[PDB]
């Protein structure tokens, strides 16, 4: 009586019997729960990955990954 | 948040089917019909089109990827399917009907990009089918390769997403007869370059309850498998490659009864670390694991 | 005075500096001192140091939340094999020092 499937943007989709929810068992109700990978186009769109030598392209790096949240990246593009 | 969408189905919905960029969706009823919805800017969804399919009862709908055009594929009871495609532009037309299927047809489900245009449907009689389109801009001509006998009657189908050229290709199918006996029911078959034809691999063996939902998890860089099983539980496995049929390492990482039901369908994220579940209750739940390789609930949506 | 011989030395134990209560400054301080000495190898080790030990990845107290740094391959392993090729040199200077550092 049911059925379900994930979206892109972390959607959901969800139909259900209306009892689960002459006869009130012929109909269904659909419904959308708006539930993120922004932190990935986001970083995406913002990467140094050539045209500069390693130390600069490094640092630009470890600012762009700082600026988000995200320290373990930070740390790791230091170490390299 | 929870939105609301008055589909206007004639009878209940059996499934919806998001696209492959995440601006569509395809739902289908037992009224014979499909409908698509198309989202805008103002975030409200539109039915853009409405036509009847078949002449009975329609169990799946699935989409197709968007570099072979806008294809649509729809098992029904009638004991056939169709491919659907609406380059002709702005409705549906067909383009084919596959026939040779004697039971009711359960389930139509494609194949990943690396091996074409390729569709496997499943029947009642335990025959599984694997079909093929030789030159993919003459959607007329589809031809019928490999035929699988499971002896049991199949409930659900599902491919493998990986992408890797050291993984050969796999289909798990599931049984749901609910005779007395205790035998498994879920089997997995894979395909040899040498021998071309698909032979079985292993079985689930503590596996007896019917098995009503199937589906794997995308790859994106693991080196090993992870599947999903609805049943009177939810049972998540694991499948590990080892150094004929190759051999794994069977493991159950996961069995849950929160729903206190029968749980009919799962589904996976895009990335694949979140699992959705849906029971008699009426309610969703989503699972994750964290790096003690245990799963915790993380939300309950009704 | 077989002093070049041996892997400790007097003006390092000199001008070595250790405070609990701020880590970058003994760190940086400490790699300044290497670099004025002579040994270049302390210099990288005390910089991976400064990196590696910022309060910014202050562990949580639930297993739920992240992945502690601890299992990060930079964590753990880096200490073991730091530990590990010092202990062939029998320097045991360089091993006090890192592994207060870290505590």
């Amino acid at each position: 009586p049911e059925g379900l499937c994930y979206g892109l943007f972390g959607d959901l989709a969800f139909a259900a019997k209306e009892s689960l929810v002459f006869a009130g068992l012929a109909s269904s109700a659909l419904s959308v729960f708006e539930t993120g990978m922004r932190w990935f186009v986001d970083t995406a769109e913002r990467y140094a990955l050539a045209g500069r030598p390693l130390a600069e392209l490094c640092d630009h790096n470890a600012k762009v990954a700082r600026e988000l949240g995200r320290n373990q990246v930070a740390q790791t593009w230091t170490m390299l | 948040v929870a939105r609301s969408i008055a589909a206007d189905h004639k009878d209940l919905i059996h499934d919806v089917s998001f696209d492959f960029h995440g601006r569509r969706m395809a739902t289908c009823s037992s009224d014979q019909s499909v409908k698509v919805w198309d989202k805008s800017e103002s975030g409200d969804w539109h039915c853009t089109a409405s036509w009847k399919t078949h002449s009975g009862s329609v169990w799946r709908v699935t989409w197709a990827h968007p570099e072979f055009g806008q294809v649509l594929a729809s098992c029904s009871f009638d004991r056939t399917a169709a491919v659907w495609e609406e380059i002709v532009g702005s409705h549906w037309v067909k383009r084919t009907t596959l026939v040779d299927s004697r039971t009711s047809v359960t389930d139509v489900k494609f194949a990943p990009k690396h091996m074409g245009l390729m569709l496997a449907t499943c029947s009642a009689d335990g025959i599984v089918r694997i079909y093929e389109a030789p030159d993919v801009m003459n959607l007329s001509q589809w031809s019928l390769q490999h035929e699988i006998s499971c002896k049991l009657s199949c409930s659900c189908i599902s491919w493998n997403p990986s992408s890797s050229r050291a993984h050969s290709p796999m289909i798990a199918v599931g049984s749901d007869d609910s005779s007395p006996n205790a035998m498994a029911k879920v089997q997995i078959f894979e395909y040899n370059e040498n021998t071309r034809k698909y032979a079985k691999a292993e079985t689930l063996m503590t596996v007896t309850d019917p098995v009503h939902d199937i589906a794997f998890a995308p790859n994106l860089g693991r080196s090993f498998h992870i599947l999903a099983i609805a049943t009177k539980d939810v049972r998540i496995f694991t499948l590990k490659p080892v150094r004929g049929p190759t051999k794994f390492e069977i493991h159950i990482v996961a069995q849950f009864d929160n729903h206190n039901s029968q749980v009919w369908r799962v589904s996976w994220n895009i990335t694949g670390t979140v699992l959705a579940s849906s029971g008699d209750d009426g309610c969703v739940r989503l699972w994750k694991a964290n790096y003690m390789d245990n799963w915790k609930c993380t939300g309950i949506l009704k | 005075d077989i002093a070049c011989l041996l892997p400790v030395h007097k003006s390092l134990g000199e001008l070595y500096i250790l405070n609990v209560n701020d880590i970058q400054e003994t760190c940086q301080k400490n790699a300044a001192s290497a670099l004025l000495v002579g040994r270049k190898d302390l210099v990288q080790v005390w910089s991976l140091a400064t990196v590696a030990t910022d309060l910014c990845l202050g562990p949580k107290s639930d297993p739920d939340l992240e992945t502690p740094w601890a299992r990060h391959p930079f964590g753990r392993q880096l200490l073991e094999s730091l530990l590990a090729h010092y202990c062939r040199l029998r320097d045991v200077q360089t091993l006090a020092m890192l592994c207060s550092v870290f505590e």
